[PDB]
């Protein structure tokens, strides 16, 4: 009856596909990169088949976090991080329910990973509005960049400090 | 106009406090995407393909998404414009709206879809920081930052010019 949509890529991300069917130019067997939105949906119909990259996702995190609590300052993230974890957790996920079990493990990890490392940036943002500033900006996800600029405008209409 | 301008005026909308100045068709040629994207996907599914259809519904999803989150972004920084009184390059749809939460605050008549007292107000670019500050009507106007437009009762623009902190602009 009533589809739940979840949630939702607009194509932030690029993801590795293999082709199965001569859909457009593509010839069977080779792999392309397509937007999320595109990957998923390609994918649902049978037409590709998803590189499982989750192994060299959710070390690349791994990685992230480990930068973050070693040297104060947020870190730059790589380019779509935040979106290509959400794909792949998207991949594990309905995996369970493939068309004709060490996954739904992972599954598990990366969503523990992902929400990790939201937290301790998100925690880093929290205590660098007590100290606005462009040369951040240019080091947060556009998402987490809304929040700081909200979080400074509350912050300096109730103390008023720098 | 495509979802991949929208993605780009989402990120540039969160990316900033400011009303993001954007092409004066942005919301006609929005529309125009969506009776696109709306016929070719009925022209495909008659035509039965499951794949070219389910991708063409699926880009129409993700415009009404990117679309929600950009209107809610704008909408309270448009309110804040109105309520704050200053000004910003937005659209002809925008305009109207704004005309209709400015009618709201000075209790005017929002429809269904000396001489006189009335303080005269102008448009000004504010040079400097400014506290709030108050008019005849004992409302108080501001705080502002330097750089930003606002429509103040012209007692106070003219004396905030003789004082080098603002200059009549052209709204």
């Amino acid at each position: 009856n009533y589809f739940q949509g979840s949630h939702m890529f607009t194509g932030k991300a690029l993801i590795a596909v293999k082709v199965m069917k001569p859909f457009g130019d593509w010839k069977s067997g080779d792999i392309v990169l397509v937007e999320d939105w595109k990957a998923r949906e390609l994918w649902e119909a049978g037409v590709v088949e998803i590189v499982d990259e989750t192994d060299k996702i959710i070390g690349e995190i791994d990685k992230v976090i480990a930068e973050e609590r070693e040297s104060e300052p947020l870190t730059l993230l790589p380019e779509g991080l935040y979106e290509r974890a959400e794909f792949y957790a998207y991949y594990l996920e309905n995996y369970v329910r493939l068309n004709p079990n060490v996954k739904l493990t992972k599954l598990a990890n990366l969503r523990k990973k992902l929400r990790d490392l939201k937290l301790i940036r998100f925690n880093k943002i929290l205590k660098a509005v007590m100290l606005n500033s462009l040369e951040l900006l240019s080091r947060l996800a556009p998402e987490e960049r809304r929040i700081y600029l909200q979080m400074s405008k509350i912050r300096n209409e109730w103390l008023g400090d720098a | 106009m495509d979802i991949v301008k929208l993605r780009e005026l989402l990120e540039a909308e969160l990316s900033s406090t400011d009303l993001n100045e954007l092409d004066e068709d942005f919301y006609v040629e929005f529309d125009s995407l969506i009776k696109a994207l709306k016929l070719s996907a009925e022209s495909s599914r008659e035509r039965g393909e499951d794949v070219e259809e389910r991708l063409y519904l699926a880009q129409l999803k993700i415009a009404e998404s990117l679309m929600k989150e950009i209107i809610k972004l704008r909408l309270h920084k448009i309110v804040d414009l109105a309520v704050e009184g200053k000004i910003a390059e937005m659209t002809a749809e925008e305009k109207r709206l704004f005309n209709v939460i400015r009618a709201f605050i000075e209790r005017e008549e929002l429809p269904e879809i000396y001489r006189s007292k009335e303080v005269p107000k102008e448009a000004y670019i504010i040079q400097i920081d400014l506290p709030a500050v108050l008019g005849p009507d004992m409302k108080e106007y501001g705080p502002f930052m330097a750089g930003d437009m606002a429509i103040i009762p012209t007692v106070i623009g003219r004396a905030l010019v003789e004082r080098e902190a603002a200059r009549r602009v052209r709204i």
